[PDB]
């Protein structure tokens, strides 16, 4: 794709605003949102989480409307996004674990992944596993042939976010070496005892467009959101742990550009 | 508190019929999936079935898979085990046993005794 | 996916007494174990839950630990009123259901 | 802002106007005694029998301010200055406190804390988001009716209006991003029960509430709406039982004439 | 007061530099810079802490050169740090050993580092933790303290007119004034919050408003206010005084024109 000059005129921009969920694993029909409560495997060698203790990449396709060698395609030049239902957070009374006698609950906190993407296609993934022995659980998309090298990199463990509730987050990356159709931004901080720091605000613009100006280009008049909020694990009063996610809310300017083949 | 009670228990021939009722008190029945246990005398204890509170998700152990149902009438703070095609086997205590997130099975009842026999 | 118990322990008052419990992965690997306590001709009664720990009213003598697919529950400071069966249980995610074990008769 | 034709700006001797005032943190006033603060938390006997006391929940501030009559022309909110009032007292920490150890000073306030303001032409609009569907919130305050376990992630049933007083828990209610179009908000979330208070104080900093075209919030009615959130952490009593402890925003809103069709 | 244009020539700027010291209740003649070993109230009720329990704000008013549609001095730039945050590394002075052969628990802990440079005194508002704490016999003190000024009560106005007066845990710098004042300050709250203190005389910050007019200087005086409650040193036993330390300030002033 040769790009060509920016179309202007009565209708050249457009807008998608949509919502995300989280599919943290969604143990039964009350727990939307949570993990199942976290084991550990017997032996380092067993690693083998159960579907409904792994968080997923969540994935959009929107439709755009149509327009189409010398061609039209809606690109993506702004973003605004921001997570929705931070305060629900503030939840200390709901059969936590007291802090200390007489203690609040302890708050949601701990280890935490924060990743939005636009593109003009699937976000393309990179697999590479904390250990390569862990069975992914059936149902679930996973990078298969693992070897030792799949824990550092391994070329073979490429990937589209094509599905939901599929691709679970802790094996799977924005692949590097690909995603030229895709703006990613992401951020994990680890620990136990990481606190939530989660800001809104509808005043907080992100442009899409790359070094040569350009923003992604939505191939089939179709525009790709992908988001992972894990926020942190809910502490349960036995101390058992679930993972807790937060929705993400987008809203993406488009407008038209002109396309050679 | 927080109290079950069960009733409806007694003496029935094989082949014969029963349904079985807790009474809960003591917390929003309406608010918790509910258990049925049993326990043959003299050996330990097997669960018999679960209700999810809006009787959305009902399972059955395999021994009583066919012949059993339980139900619940959340107006009437009611757990039911309606049981057909009673056997022998099926003699025992049978306990009603709440389920609560994180706390697992924690509160039963007295239990109410089911012999059937000739 | 059965829970295995011994069926039988016993002990000196005073002593520290385990009784274990042994699953599969499709129980206790991925699902708590509850300890409930039975005295003859009384429902039984929640002891332990989420495998290690005490509702109110149980005494710090009683505790447990995990390691995996086994459990055991201890009985520390063993007394006369300890008497009684001791049933381990825990949910079965390919059974459906929940699984016990045979019971622990307890002799002192 | 828009919504009408948003025209060109009214200049003048009378073109600018200030509202200057602060917001009083609803933080749940159990007695006669504890304004300012929550009741001593306490939690659930389980998952699905939460049900928090009216007074255990801190809940949005807002104030509808009349502005100078007009008639159109409309008042547009052009900067704000904010910041939280009486930082210092966080520094009390011989009051009944906890010792943090043995001969220790009381420990501080601190934790988990929602700090949040917003200018607005109406009123702040709400999305409803549950941490617990089952959690039932209490007599008096308004809350996420028919809730399902979609309510827990995102059910856009939930909509609302922040019209009243020591009305909407903090924690079942956000800014609905889909719709806020007239009207500028910022909070930031800080949860962990360790959390230090930092809280920045000076007259020297100005936000302006203009948008990507140069407009900022319109005031429908001749009204500004500010709303606020400063639960600054959590008192920790002798006992270690924990209270809320929220404080006061000081706004001041620039507001200019703005052309406007229909 | 107008405001007309500023004056220049070789004789229309001038410099204050002068450093105030912390009032962080001085317990006695050899503990200058601290407060007396923190204690806690035996009920909420009855809170009601000792004069040298209680650091205050620092007020230092400055005369500049004489002026008698007049001139006034404009505080244009100020230059700021803490002097002697190394001090603070002195982990060996009948401390609290963190551990077993530990070194002694370092100064840490809820922190307020304040500044200002006025024209006029700064201007406090109260606000109190809880109301019915009896501030003690010395200090001035939020007075006619109701339920409402543990969140607001515009009753209690004052000027931050007198040094070892007035506590810190009970006046803030009142926004709705200070309209001649720039004031910047800091609380962090926590037991554990680690003292971070840069010192630098390459950084200028700017006292000029929108408009482009700094502080103007009433009665030809300058007003340097200042707080640096750094945290509190761990004494052996592990009774705990909060610890000060001294702030410079350089204040480069010009004259403006003034219709009265």
């Amino acid at each position: 794709v040769e790009v060509l000059e920016v179309k202007t005129g009565v209708d050249s921009i457009t807008e998608v605003e949509c919502f995300l969920t989280p599919e943290m694993g969604d143990p039964d029909e009350h727990l939307r949102g949570f993990s199942k409560s976290i084991s550990i495997s017997d032996t380092f060698e067993s690693d083998s989480p159960n579907r409904d203790m792994l968080p997923c990449y969540s994935v959009a396709r929107i439709p755009l409307p149509n327009l189409n060698g010398n061609i039209l395609m809606w690109e993506a030049v702004t973003l605004k996004t921001e997570v929705i239902g931070v305060t629900s957070l503030m939840n200390v009374h709901s059969n936590g674990q007291a802090t200390h006698d007489n203690g609040a609950g302890k708050p949601v906190q701990g280890t935490s992944f924060h990743f939005f993407s636009v593109g003009g296609e699937a976000l393309e993934l990179q697999g590479v596993l904390f250990n390569y022995r862990t069975k992914y659980p059936d149902g679930t998309i996973f990078p298969k042939n693992a070897t030792v090298q799949s824990q550092v990199m391994n070329t073979e463990h490429k990937a589209y976010l094509d599905k939901n509730k599929a691709y679970p987050v802790e094996c799977w990356v924005p692949d590097p070496t690909r995603n030229e159709n895709t703006r990613y931004f992401g951020t994990l901080t680890g620990g136990e005892n990481v606190p939530p720091v989660l800001h809104i605000t509808n005043t907080a613009t992100t442009v899409l467009l790359d070094e040569f100006g350009v923003g992604p280009l939505c191939k089939g008049d179709n525009l790709y959101l992908s988001a992972v909020d894990v926020c942190g694990m809910f502490t349960n009063r036995s101390g058992s742990q679930q993972w807790r996610g937060l929705s993400r809310y987008f809203k993406v300017q488009l407008r038209k550009r002109r396309v050679k083949n | 508190e927080v109290q079950l009670v069960e009733s409806g228990g007694g003496l029935v021939k094989p082949g014969g019929s029963l349904r079985l009722s807790c009474a809960a008190s003591g917390f929003t029945f309406s608010s918790y999936t509910m258990n049925w246990v049993r326990q043959a005398p003299g050996k330990g204890l097997q669960w018999v079935s679960s209700i999810s509170s809006s009787s959305t998700y009902m399972y059955y152990g395999d021994s009583v898979k066919g012949r059993f149902t339980i139900s619940r009438d959340n107006a009437r703070n009611s757990l039911y085990l309606q049981m057909n095609s009673l056997r022998v086997e099926d003699t025992a205590v049978y306990y009603c046993a709440r389920y609560a997130h994180d706390w697992n099975v924690d509160y039963w009842g007295q239990g109410t005794l089911v012999t059937v026999s000739s | 996916s059965v829970l295995t118990q011994p069926p039988s322990a016993s002990g000196t008052p005073g002593q520290r007494v385990t009784i274990s419990c042994s699953g599969g992965s499709s129980n206790i690997g991925s699902n708590p174990v509850n300890w409930f306590q039975q005295f003859p001709g009384t429902a039984p009664k929640l002891l332990i839950y989420a495998n290690t720990q005490r509702p109110s009213g149980v005494p710090d003598r009683f505790s447990g630990s995990k390691s995996g697919t086994s459990v055991s529950l201890a009985i520390s400071g063993l007394q006369s009123e300890d008497e009684g069966d001791y049933h381990c249980a825990a949910w079965d995610d390919s059974l459906k259901g929940w699984v016990f074990g045979g019971g622990t008769k307890l002799t002192v």
